[PDB]
């Protein structure tokens, strides 16, 4: 399964990996917004936006 | 702005902050003293001590720092930093611990005509002598006095402060109510400000500001009063058990260990001043007393109960008093109870008319009108 | 016109207080400090932190700061502040809180040939791990290290004072104007230089001075309030074999309230003991097996009323009086083993064991 | 010596602490970060706080405070002060209530090709999440998050200079054991600004409490009165005793309850194994004063039947005491 | 380095002065946005009525003394400068019980071509708040921290919120910012509600220090497990052991020790939560309801236990006859008291246990403050 | 004033802040050294240090800093901060977690001959002497001693200002009663330096605390229980409640210990008064403790017969079931002379420094 | 009988009591070495030299 593993708004790059998940992980600091991608999809703190997704290259 | 750089740059060409302003040599710098509580945090006793968030109202005239705003864009105040201009050395002098200064130094606001104010506020703790022997039903003083420490009265006068509309003098502590909290066991009754003098040093003058505050108690009357209510009522109960039950010493020893368990949760409460003993450790103690002699009784009632013809041989006199008041062992138990019910009717009136008196004694305790300040 | 006024003037014109005095390279300024402490103001077991106030002094040699006696009217001695000068930062390393420097800057007397003799009081709050072993029978060994915060080996050569020809390897202590502590008593008070020869003569901690305090604490506070009370109220649990086992005996009662009050001995001693997890306190091993022996008491109690009301009373009194001998015998020769293996804990007769000195002057 | 007083003269005679050594503002200054563990002060359970006695290896190279040492005498190191050069401000991301920055000053070597070696000394009291739920027999990997404050990755670079912080020098806890000590540094990036990397620097310690005090002060106690309260049920009804014991291991129950939560910590966030353990005994302690009530009543309303109901209630509830002591 | 030349011009070459506040003439007011950023709640003990809390409270104000041509130098875009070479807006929090008005750590500052600065100061803050003890343990406290700006009035200096944008819009940022990743929750203390709100004041005049300000709520939830499993659970059993005392025979006279022993427990556990709650006599905490309620219970349990021992022992100078009636008031006293008892502390402990937060802070603002759904 | 401006410009220009005030190198600076008592805040005895509040009031005369008072329009008196000038740096030489010197600078009184009139407070944590003997009816004797750190008695001398402390603004402590207050003044001389002096002044308190806190929460209480402790002999053996009765009185006197250890303070230098008392109670106890379980054993003995004994109390009753009968008759012996050992007890462990 | 009074190396004088002892009490503290003279001899702190003396002239 072929999924976004980038950071934010950097440019897009993809990780191999055994998950039937990728997910895409969205909460804001003090600073600014960030935005994190990945396999799977775990449990996050509260206040925290996932996007568990099947598909190939979804997690934009 | 510019014409603010270029007003700063004309007032400090020769200007030190550590020489008192004056006109004419031995000149007086009249500075008016004023104080907003913020709130009172803590006046805890066992160290003889309260602490405050204050705002000291300061007003004294420099005739250095005046110009003309007509020439400086219209003009009429600055805020200049407290380090940048004269200030008097307005101090607490009753304070517990070492911090004399003010806590915070906001920057002075001076008006085109000399005048100068000043409101920094500071964290202060004053000690304060506590009058415990009405606690916890009582009301303390507890001044706070204020004074230049370096100055005398020759070289400042100080004055009260002024209101808002500044027409006449506020002689007494006000209170913001937009910023204000109230502590919670403690109610400003009385808050007067009074000039002092000394005969004795013609070179003294403060300014003093009370606070006449009457504690709240319902903390220690409800965890102290009931649970000890309760205890007499056990100690008063102990008599009506029947001696052959043979469990008196159970419930009386078991309340005089809990009245000694009350002791040990006071204790750490009340203050360690030897000056007079308060009302609620004086009850405490009546009623540990009450609970010992309440125990030498039934011990008595007891050993009256248990004594038998082969080893006592009852005396005339307890014979006519004994079997007097109701208006061979059977008379021995029939005197026990006779001594029981004299007991716990004795024990009645004792327990009800202590109670009573001390209470009657530690609610006619009130802050008086007028604080005599 | 007064000539210090003079001296300082052009001594400090100058000068920079930054500067390593050393007259060249390869040039190691050699410091000279001794301890004299003053007050053992306390020791507390759960922070495992010593409070000491102590005036150490610092000498060392500055070539900057030497005149001609004979061309400033015959002064040889100048007091100078201390932060006009530069100071070598000797800190107490093992201190719980972040007081590395002195409390007082007191002022440094500078003499003829640019000598120094810096003595600033200070307050530490030095750290040492507490032997709880034999608490509260125990003897602390408790240590402060001193040394340069900033310059290494190279720079500096710390180093124990000389005094008449022999160096002063010892914390100094003012026989006449000391009070003890109250609760600690001070036995030896050792000095010696050490070396980390893990670390190389570079990295700012390759020498130090170490002045050892090893004290024995004065346990009269803990036996007439924890240890005697204790004791006392537990050798009741052996009456309990002298009631009669019946109703009104009452044995079960007694056992249970001695327990209870060793229960509440147990809370006493919990402000008392540390928190450190390595040994058990001698007298928390004396609480635990006390509580062992009441609980035998407690159990005999229990067989003892259950014969006497069941079997026979007579068998049961024969039981009572058979296990009375070993109770007593077992809580006598476990109290008394216990507090001798207390009271045999004292200090060694050498500061150091291998060492043959006393190192006392 | 005169010649180091020369470079101390000349090194800041042009030399801005506020600006920061770099040869163009585009670069950025390079900087490696290490750790020195020394000592654990204490760990605060209840206030979540660990506090702990560090010193912050710093190195970074200097263009403005280079020198050649043929031409000073020879000489190739010097001690000027913290507050003469420029520092980067390295602050905890995740203090309690401890000083964000470095307060001590502690004058820092500097090599003539403008190398710097900083080593100041900190009181790190650094947030910790506490797990209380194997408690005393826990482990906790709480860390202090280290980074740069006002600058940000393509300015100011922190990298660690081991994976590992430095406890060469640590000294033994006492109740703590470090299973393991790792050192990572994250990339972090905005939404607002793509190539604006983010660093920190957070050094994570594994730490075990050493089981002894509590066990000692706490669990003996617990299972003391446990074997105790299951015991009264073997005591004849005949005696007036039974009540008795049985309350009164109840209140010595209730004493330990007040010296254990007088000393344990208070926090709320999970229930431990001291207090699983504790609620036990209580339970235990309850249950038995209910049903060796209803044997009295049995006796006292039938001698046999509750001696036979005694002794089976003292075989289940030795049983089921000692099933809960080793479960717990 | 370009940094020397641009530091240069602006600070010393234009004559920067540090006490004088950005405006071009002496009648404009300085607008000063402000944020907080809650890195975790240290704790709320009650004996003091602290609230305890590391802060990063965000400034943002313009300057146009600290402004420059980007093009003219290198392409800077952003700069720093420590605080004590540019004016810097000096708020303090007005109520604390410590002497820490300012922020901890003064750090450095960034400012833009524009002149745009922000100052993004950590803080340790230690303010007072009153603890309302009347729903102990299942209490919510309400207690806030208060910043003002004391050096300027409102005549000079304003103090709005932080504004961001989300989609070309301008929405103020009315909440105490948390950090979802980083923040751990305290193990005592929930967060409910944390709204932002600037004061105004119409009572005082905008001349003067105390016209405006900005406060920043804290409304948070106890978590009630210590309490009820050291506090609650242990003080209930034994009071239904007090209860079922009723049950015992009279036969033994050894129930006035059942009953006392389970009063002196209850006095025990006075003990021990007489030193959990402040001295605060507003209202009697939930836990001194109940434990008053209680003891006064098992007094009466005593007192009539008392009763029917002195009953069951009376004598014609037949006995059976006194015990049957000991046996039937003992039943009654039990049936009467049991069931008060029991509905009591259900009662007392449903009604603690209903307690939650309002679910909007301000009641008479139909707005919740969160961040999920923002205002503009 | 512009006046008192110049002024101030005119002393501070040659001005050195780090050269004490004399003529000629040879000469001492003269300083009259003097204190203020204002109040006395605690004296904790576990770690044997009294803290107070004073202001040490001190004078010299500084030459360089004078001026013709004509010249400059007739000011006399002016008042520099004390930042600028010289000060001695008097050091308690006892201080025990507190400042050794003062940190407060508090701007001094300078006068137009020179005379410096500076008066800066301090809190003193200075370290005492405590003998818990009598405790807590106990008198201490600590003092407070001061002198110049890093000068000696040649180059600035120091003499107390007056006879005795200042304690006319005193306020009461509250739980301390002062008998005397005195200031001594000390030259020692060392086997070096055969002239040269060193100088200090010494200031001691007689501080006599007020025992009425102590009594009326710590000796009470144990009177009573020494009272109740010997009254179960009163009590028959025939109810079991001998034992139930003394087992829970020792078991008050053992919360009473907790509650006492937690108020006494916790120096172990001596065994004081309360502590001999508490010992004595608890010994007194547990001697009833042993007295009851061996009454209750004779009461329940039963045919073994009973042999000597029946001879001396059964001539006993004649000065004033048969095991019954002599456990009744020693056991009001026993409480007749618990009472009097009691009594006895309780008068001499309080007989002397109350007589 | 006729004692020395004096302290250290000052010039020696001499003091007559009702004592017929002298003493010479040396101790060294942070600055020096401290002599004490005069007539009888107490008790002292351990670390503290004494030559109790009984003749006369004695503790010079
Ligand atoms: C209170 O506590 C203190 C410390 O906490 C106790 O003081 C300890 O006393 C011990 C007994 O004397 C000391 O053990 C002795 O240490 C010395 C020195 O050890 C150092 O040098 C060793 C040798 O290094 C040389 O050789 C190496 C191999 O060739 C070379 O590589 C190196 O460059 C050197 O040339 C080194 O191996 C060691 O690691 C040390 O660095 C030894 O010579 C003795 O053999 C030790 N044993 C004896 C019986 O003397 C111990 O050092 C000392 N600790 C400290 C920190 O000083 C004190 O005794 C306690 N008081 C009590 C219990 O009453
Ligand atoms: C609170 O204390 C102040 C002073 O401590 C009291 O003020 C005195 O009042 C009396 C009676 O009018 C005057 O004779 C005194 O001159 C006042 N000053 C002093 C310094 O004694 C005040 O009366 C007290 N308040 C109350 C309610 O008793
Ligand atoms: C939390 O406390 C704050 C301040 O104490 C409350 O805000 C004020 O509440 C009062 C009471 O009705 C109103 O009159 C005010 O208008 C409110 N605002 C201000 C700025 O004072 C707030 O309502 C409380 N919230 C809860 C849920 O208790
Ligand atoms: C503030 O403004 C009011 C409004 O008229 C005025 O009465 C008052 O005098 C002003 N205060 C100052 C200090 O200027």
């Amino acid at each position: 399964m072929i999924c976004y593993n980038q950071q934010s708004s950097q440019p897009p790059t993809t990780k191999t990996c055994s998950e039937t998940s990728c997910y895409k992980k969205t909460w804001r600091d003090h600073r600014g917004t960030i935005i994190e991608r990945g396999c799977g999809c775990p449990k996050v703190k509260p206040g925290i936006k996932l996007h568990c997704c099947r598909t190939d290259k979804c997690n934009n | 702005s510019v014409m603010e750089d270029t007003l700063l740059s004309v007032l400090f060409e020769t200007y030190n902050p550590k020489v008192r302003p004056a006109q004419t040599v031995g000149d007086k710098v009249t500075v008016r003293v004023g104080l907003t509580l913020t709130n009172l945090l803590i006046l805890n006793e066992k160290i003889e001590e309260m602490t405050t968030n204050v705002f000291l109202n300061l007003a004294w005239t420099d005739y250095r720092l005046q110009w003309d705003p007509a020439a400086y864009e219209g003009i009429k105040d600055l805020r200049i930093p407290s380090s940048d201009v004269w200030q008097p050395d307005i101090v607490l002098m009753n304070n517990n611990d070492g911090s004399f200064e003010i806590t915070l130094h906001v920057n002075v606001l001076v008006q085109h005509t000399g005048a100068v104010s000043w409101q920094p506020s500071a964290i202060y703790r004053s000690s304060c002598t506590i009058k415990v022997m009405y606690f916890p039903f009582d009301w303390q003083n507890c001044t706070m006095v204020f004074k230049s420490y370096t100055y005398d009265t020759s070289e400042v006068t100080l004055q009260h402060a002024l209101d808002a509309k500044g027409e006449r003098e506020v002689k007494e502590i006000v209170i913001n109510k937009d910023a204000f909290t109230e502590n919670g066991q403690w109610s400003i009754e009385h808050k007067p400000s009074r000039k002092n003098w000394r005969s004795d040093d013609p070179s003294y003058e403060d300014v003093t500001f009370y606070l006449i505050i009457q504690r709240k108690p319902l903390f220690y009357i409800v965890y102290t009063i009931i649970p000890c209510i309760l205890i007499s009522i056990l100690a008063i109960l102990v008599f009506y058990l029947p001696p052959d039950a043979g469990e008196k010493m159970s419930l009386s020893i078991s309340a005089l260990l809990a009245v000694t368990v009350f002791l040990l949760l006071l204790a750490d409460k009340v203050p360690e001043t030897s000056l007079s003993v308060p009302i609620i450790i004086r009850y405490l103690m009546f009623i540990m007393i009450l609970v010992a002699f309440s125990v030498i009784l039934s011990v008595v009632v007891l050993n009256l109960h248990h004594r038998s013809p082969n080893t006592h041989t009852m005396p005339n006199w307890i014979r006519q008093i004994f079997i007097t008041l109701p208006p061979l062992k059977k008379d021995w138990q029939y005197v026990a109870m006779v001594a029981d019910r004299l007991f716990l009717y004795v024990f009645f009136v004792i327990c009800s008319i202590g109670t009573f008196s001390i209470f009657l004694d530690a609610s006619h305790n009130v802050p008086p009108d007028n604080p005599f300040a | 016109e007064n000539e210090e006024g003079r001296l300082i003037e052009k001594l400090l014109g100058d000068y920079d207080k930054r500067i390593i005095p050393a007259k060249t390279l390869d040039h190691i300024i050699d410091v000279t400090l001794k301890l004299t402490l003053t007050n053992l103001i306390s020791l507390n077991e759960k922070e495992e932190a010593l409070t000491t106030n102590v005036w150490i002094e610092i000498q060392w040699n500055d070539y900057r700061l030497s005149w001609n006696t004979s061309e400033y009217e015959g002064i040889d001695l100048v007091r100078i502040p201390s932060e006009l000068l530069w100071l070598p930062d000797v800190v107490l390393e093992n201190n719980v809180d972040g007081q590395f420097e002195v409390a007082y800057y007191a002022n440094v007397l500078v003499y003829n040939d640019g000598s120094m003799y810096w003595l600033p009081p200070a307050i530490y709050r030095s750290t040492c791990p507490i032997a709880v072993t034999y608490f509260p029978f125990d003897w602390q060994n408790c240590s402060l290290v001193f040394r340069s915060q900033t310059y290494n080996a190279h720079e500096v050569n710390l180093q124990l004072s000389a005094e008449e020809g022999e160096a002063v390897e010892w914390i100094h202590i003012d026989p006449e104007d000391f009070t003890e502590n109250g609760e600690w008593t001070i036995r030896h008070r050792p000095a010696k230089k050490n070396y980390n020869w893990q670390l190389t003569k570079d990295d700012t901690d390759f020498q130090e001075i170490i002045f050892f305090l090893i004290i024995q604490r004065k346990p009269l506070f803990y036996i007439i309030n924890i240890i005697a009370p204790c004791v006392l109220i537990s050798s009741l649990v052996v009456l309990v074999y002298f009631l009669p086992a019946q109703a009104g005996g009452q044995k079960c009662t007694l056992s249970i309230s001695v327990l209870l009050a060793q229960t509440i001995f147990l809370f006493l001693i919990a402000q008392k003991v540390p928190e450190t997890s390595l040994n058990v306190p001698l007298i928390g091993k004396y609480l635990i097996f006390v509580m062992f022996v009441s609980m035998l008491i407690v159990m005999n109690c229990v067989i003892v009323l259950n014969v006497s009301l069941r079997n026979w009373v007579l068998i049961g009194k024969v039981i009572d009086k058979a296990c009375f001998w070993i109770a007593l015998l077992l809580f006598s020769i476990g109290t008394l083993a216990i507090f001798l293996t207390g009271h045999f804990n004292q200090v060694p007769e050498f500061p150091f064991p291998g060492d043959p000195r006393k190192y006392v002057p | 010596s005169e010649h180091e007083t020369r470079l101390v003269a000349n090194l800041l005679e042009n030399y801005n602490k506020v600006i920061r050594p770099v040869e163009h503002h585009t670069h950025f200054v390079d900087i490696t970060v290490g750790l020195q563990l020394i000592q654990l002060i204490s760990v605060d359970e209840v206030n979540q706080i660990v506090e702990t006695n560090v010193r912050l290896r710093q190195q970074w190279i200097d263009v403005r405070l280079r020198w050649n040492p043929a031409d000073y005498g020879g000489i190739k190191k010097i001690r000027l002060p913290s507050d003469d050069v420029w520092l980067p401000d390295l602050v905890l991301y995740n203090n309690a209530d401890g000083d964000f920055a470095i307060v001590h000053m502690t004058k820092l070597l500097l090599d003539y090709t403008g190398k710097i070696m900083w080593t100041p000394p900190a009181i790190f009291k650094s947030y910790c999440e506490i797990i209380v739920t194997h408690f005393p027999f826990d482990q906790q990997n709480c860390t202090m998050k280290l980074g740069i404050w006002t600058y940000d990755g393509t300015k100011v670079s922190i990298s660690p200079e081991s994976d590992r912080p430095d406890l060469s020098t640590f000294m033994e806890s006492g109740e703590w054991v470090m299973k393991d000590y790792r050192g990572w540094k994250h990339w972090v990036y905005y939404t607002c600004c793509p190539d604006t990397p983010y660093l920190d620097i957070t050094y994570h310690f594994i730490m075990q409490r050493i089981p002894l005090y509590f066990v000692v002060n706490v669990i003996i106690p617990c299972l003391l009165f446990s074997f105790l309260t299951g015991l009264v049920f073997y005591l004849p009804t005949d005696s007036g005793e039974k009540m008795t014991l049985s309350i009164s291991v109840l209140l010595s129950l209730t004493v330990f309850l007040l010296v254990i939560v007088e000393l344990i910590p208070s926090t709320s966030s999970a229930v431990p194994l001291i207090g699983k353990y504790m609620l036990f005994t209580m339970i235990f302690v309850i249950s038995s004063i209910i049903i060796t009530v209803v044997v009295i009543n049995t006796h006292h309303r039938w001698k046999y039947v509750a001696m036979v109901i005694d002794h089976i209630l003292l075989c289940v509830f030795m049983l089921i005491c000692i099933i809960g002591t080793v479960s717990v | 380095n370009e940094e020397e030349r641009l530091i240069n011009d602006l600070l010393i070459v234009n004559k920067y002065n540090k006490h004088v506040r950005p405006v071009k003439h002496n009648n404009e007011v300085v607008n000063i946005a402000l944020s907080l950023t809650l890195s975790n709640l240290i704790s709320l003990k009650e004996t003091d009525e602290t609230l305890t809390s590391n802060v990063w409270m965000d400034h943002a104000w313009y300057d146009h003394r600290l402004t420059w041509n980007a093009s003219e130098y290198s392409d800077i875009s952003i700069l720093r400068l420590p605080p004590e070479l540019v004016w810097i807006p000096d708020i303090v929090l007005q109520n604390n019980n410590d002497g820490q008005y300012h922020v901890a750590y003064f750090c450095n500052v960034l400012v833009r071509p524009n002149g745009y600065v922000t100052w993004l100061p950590p803080a340790i803050f230690r303010s007072s708040c009153p603890i309302n003890v009347l729903y102990f343990p299942f209490d919510w406290q309400n207690c806030s921290l208060k910043f003002t700006a004391l050096n300027y009035d409102a005549n000079e200096i304003t103090m709005d919120l932080m504004t961001d944008t989300i989609d070309g819009k301008d929405y103020p940022i009315e909440w105490i910012i948390i950090d979802p990743e980083a923040f751990t929750e305290n193990g005592e203390w929930e967060i409910i509600h944390k709204p932002a709100k600037k004061n105004i004041y119409p009572d005082k005049f905008p001349n003067g220090t105390n016209y405006q300000d900005v406060t920043f709520y804290l409304i948070i939830r106890r978590k009630p497990l210590f309490y009820v499993i050291n506090f609650i659970t242990p003080c209930v059993l034994i009071s239904f052991l007090a209860s079922l005392a009723f049950y015992l025979p009279a036969e033994s006279g050894e129930k006035m020790s059942t009953a006392i022993s389970v009063l002196l427990a209850q006095a025990v556990f006075l003990l021990l939560t007489s030193q959990r709650l402040p001295e605060t006599a507003l209202a009697v905490p939930l836990i001194g309801k109940y434990l008053m309620f209680i003891m006064s219970l098992v007094t009466g349990v005593i007192v009539n236990c008392g009763i029917v021992l002195n009953f069951h022992f009376r004598t014609p100078s037949e006995v059976g006859n006194w015990n049957l009636v000991g046996q039937t008031i003992d039943r009654l006293s039990m049936f009467i008291i049991t069931p008060v008892m029991v509905l009591g502390t259900i009662f007392i402990f449903v009604m603690g246990n209903f307690n939650h937060p309002p679910a909007k802070p301000f009641e008479g603002d139909p707005f919740d403050y969160s961040s999920d759904h923002p205002r503009c």
